[PDB]
């Protein structure tokens, strides 16, 4: 009882943006795999002729999960092609800002976009809420009790009992499914926690507004620095510091625990979706000039080999179209970049996605945080080392189980855990400085008539990257090289199968017309469309 | 999805950055899971829901077709060009999938500037030939209540959603199909900053000693004065909105605003 033909996923949910995603099944396990991204905007087009200071407010509208994120490459892409040196000031409330929006987003990411993978909603009706809350109480020093759990229960109850269930409708889960494994308990602290995390998101993305003035789309960078005199103040230091608290506690007591309850019931999730190469860009700088400054460093791994990081080299990035649904099938490096739309329809001419594929050496590179943490991890990094080694030790798995769809999900814990902690060193470092008497946040700038420039963000799904052409002072070209770019991408002229089509195969799939696996490692790399094709 | 009892919601993802979608979760008071346990129905969203693929498109059709009714909330633009084949869901374009359902729902919601005048992607040159809803569909009879912002406030949405289901009707719209209880005055006019502007006190750059001291951004491009909306009011998040963090307004519940307001640092 195990099922071979194709399969498609379209809508893939619960990711941003627009999904396809392809997959041929041989004997109830995946041969092969398609990633088909099936909106473009063209923003790149739209920029061209602009001013260099305009980029920031329309890429950042690339994505709105992802918020700031490319308001802040193309800054950083603007600062350097200009040449200015922002002030220490900018570069802490760009990094604080930074910071929150990771925690934000991998919050999100776990509780409302992957946790359906795993929870049976609906079986936490049929738990036992004093049972749940020992489980709960001995996961974290957050204690819960029966009744805390019962609240949710009966709100659930009732939900489910007018038959109308909204965003659970048709959920692959209903009627009960092989693939899913979870105790009924088990379920309702996860269910309990999904639910608290719809309100803590709120404080999380906040933080952000702070010193961002909005979330989303923030509005307080400039070329040169930031705008916001009002994030000197210690009134305003004192609301981020709270919100921050109030989210670190989520995470470390909330997120990190359900992260590792749900991975130690699905453990056999160390066996699929590991992929072989690895690329990062580093962030929170202490010079905007050196990614080798940042708390985590850049670096470039190919076929797992963790003792042999190679150096990042921004110019072996090439973007590929052979696959693409644009024209022709020349590799460009994004400073001589082309977007060139050509649609031809699905596998018309070979080609299945409005994202380019980006190579780095020629190669497909998994971004994100399973590569900034085994990067990081292997360069040393005593915050990352000591997560991730404690991680291992409490799901009693070695290293390798990190090249995983579980691996990954770890990861982005791991990574949200770590710069909770290091959003309070950088807040401490900002408070430091401004006792110090400095209150500079923007720096005086020229905009040449000539330039070439590069910004480059490590963002919650990996390396970033925006490239700027300037030409008689304007924009010459634009283009973003985005993580679900790498990530998501098709192949290239090489045919070499992007991460996650090369990820997908040897999925087990145990019922076709519920195909939740694909969707687990799928949901892994955290897509974003938007994000991949712009 | 749906039935009777709660009113069902089927929101549209087109040609957009789910940043509208992301607005919607920070509501406040009410709060999100109050309002889609409590208030509405929310039956189809790409970016939250548990069915993926068939099963998604089958709990689509179960809600648009259910005799119970619906309201439409739609984010992004419909991209026209080329026959709608630049924006596909479950391989239909937007503009077929819009033109099907839209003419459908009891009312329609233009929700972010995207959907209500066409947005980013909109701008010049418009590669895809993405429209607002209203623009797309005007031949359809398709006149949804636009709240407009990049994104929005989302106790614009909250707000005009209540005001639906209390008085089932819209209420009082401007000549972009705007509630004018949201976007009745602009954000100039209730700037913090107005008396600097009134005597003619412009920060001349960020770094000066006039924009550390708040004065007035219109130097620096602040499109306040031409643009509609509540921010200084209602502000972002219950904390802040762009000028009170020391950054021009550049124009985002306008339409056209992308090539409007820009150059964003003149006036
Ligand atoms: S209106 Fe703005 S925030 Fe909303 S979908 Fe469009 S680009 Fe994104
Ligand atoms: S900062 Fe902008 S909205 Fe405020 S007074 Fe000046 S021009 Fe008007
Ligand atoms: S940029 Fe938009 S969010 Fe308000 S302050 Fe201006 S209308
Ligand atoms: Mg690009």
């Amino acid at each position: 009882s195990s099922y071979s033909g194709p399969i498609v996923v379209d809508p893939v949910t619960r990711i941003e943006g627009h999904l396809r995603i392809e997959v041929e099944v041989e004997n109830g396990k995946v041969k092969n795999a398609y990633s088909s991204s099936t909106l473009f905007r063209g923003l790149e087009i739209i920029l061209k002729g602009r001013d260099p200071r305009d980029a920031q407010h329309f890429t950042q509208r690339t994505c709105g999960v992802c918020t700031y994120t490319h308001a802040l490459a193309s800054t950083r892409c603007v600062d350097n092609a200009v040449g200015v040196h922002i002030p220490k000031n900018a570069t802490y409330i760009r990094n604080l800002v930074l910071g929150a929006q990771y925690l934000h987003d991998h919050i999100v990411h776990f509780y409302h976009l992957h946790a359906l993978d795993f929870v049976d909603v609906t079986a936490a009706l049929k738990a036992d809420p004093a049972k749940a809350a020992k489980v709960a109480s001995s996961i974290s020093p957050r204690k819960t009790t029966a009744a805390d759990l019962k609240a949710v229960q009966d709100k659930l109850k009732t939900f489910v009992e007018t038959g109308q269930l909204g965003p659970f409708t048709n959920a692959y889960f209903l009627g009960g499914h092989p693939a899913y494994y979870l105790d009924p308990e088990t379920n309702l602290i996860a269910t309990a926690h999904y639910l608290e995390a719809l309100r803590l998101q709120v404080k999380a993305a906040r933080a952000m507004a702070v010193f961002g003035a909005k979330n989303p789309h923030t509005q307080f960078t400039v070329v040169g620095g930031v705008t916001c005199y009002d994030a000197l103040t210690p009134q305003r230091i004192a609301e981020f510091e709270a919100l921050w608290k109030e989210t670190k506690a989520f995470v470390d007591e909330v997120y990190i625990p359900d992260l590792l309850v749900v991975a130690a019931a699905y453990k056999d999730w160390t066996q699929y979706g590991g992929t072989d190469n690895f690329i990062t860009f580093g962030e929170f700088p202490k010079d905007e000039y050196d990614l080798n400054s940042r708390f985590f460093k850049p670096g470039v791994v190919f076929k797992r080999d963790f003792k042999n990081i190679k150096p990042f080299d921004k110019m072996q990035i090439e973007e590929h179209v052979r696959h693409s649904w644009y024209e022709g099938a020349e590799a460009r490096h994004p400073w001589k970049g082309q977007t060139q739309p050509k649609y031809t329809d699905l596998h018309g001419d070979d080609r299945y996605s409005w994202m380019k594929a980006p190579r780095y050496m020629g190669e497909p590179m998994e971004t994100g945080p399973l590569a900034q943490v085994l990067i990081a991890y292997s360069q040393g990094h005593p915050k990352v080392k000591a997560v991730t080694d404690a991680v291992l030790a409490k799901l009693g798995v070695g290293p390798e189980a990190l090249f995983s769809t579980l691996g990954r999900t770890a990861a982005r814990g791991i990574e949200t855990a770590v710069i909770a902690e290091y959003v309070g060193v950088m807040l401490q470092e900002y408070k430091d400085n401004i006792a110090k008497g400095d209150n500079v946040i923007c720096a005086p700038w020229e905009m040449p008539k000539q330039a070439e420039g590069v910004g480059f963000v490590n963002a919650p799904r990996g390396g970033l990257s925006h490239w700027i052409r300037i030409e008689d002072g304007k924009i010459g070209n634009f283009q973003l090289v985005v993580p679900s770019t790498w990530t998501l991408g098709p192949r290239c002229d090489k045919n070499k199968l992007s991460p996650v089509e090369a990820s997908l195969i040897g999925t087990p799939v145990a019922d076709a017309k519920r195909p939740v696996e694909i969707l687990r490692t799928v949901h892994s790399f955290d897509p974003c469309i938007a994000c991949g094709v712009h | 999805l749906m039935g009777p009892r709660r009113p069902s919601v089927v929101y549209l993802h087109n040609a957009e950055c789910t940043g509208c979608s992301e607005s919607v979760l920070r509501a406040f008071e009410p709060y999100i899971d109050t309002l889609i346990l409590d208030t509405l129905s929310l039956d189809y969203h790409e970016t939250i829901m548990a069915a993926a693929g068939d099963a998604a498109e089958a709990a689509l059709e179960q809600a648009v077709n259910s005799p119970h009714g619906f309201i439409a909330v739609v984010e992004g633009g419909i991209p026209t060009a080329a026959n709608g084949i630049y924006g596909k869901v479950a391989n239909h374009t937007m503009l077929d999938i819009c033109s099907r359902i839209l003419p459908k729902a009891q009312a329609v919601i233009a929700y972010g500037t995207c959907a209500t005048f066409g947005g980013v992607q909109a701008a010049k040159p418009n590669p895809t030939g993405a429209k607002g809803v209203n623009d797309a569909l005007k031949h359809l009879g398709v006149k949804a209540i636009n709240i407009a912002g990049c994104p929005p406030n989302p106790y614009n949405l909250v707000g005009t959603i209540v005001y639906y289901l209390k008085n089932k009707a819209a209420p009082e719209l401007d000549s972009l199909n705007r509630p004018t209880m949201f976007f009745g005055q602009t954000v100039h006019e209730q700037c913090p900053r107005l008396p600097h502007f009134d005597a003619g006190e412009f920060a001349p750059s960020f770094e000066s000693e006039e924009a550390r001291k708040g004065w007035c951004l219109y130097e620096l491009g602040c499109k306040g004065p031409v643009t509609m909306n509540n921010c200084p009011k209602i502000k972002f998040n219950q904390t802040n909105w762009p000028v009170d963090a020391g950054h021009p307004c550049i124009g985002c519940s306008e339409p056209d605003f992308w090539d409007a307001m820009t150059p964003f640092y003149q006036n």
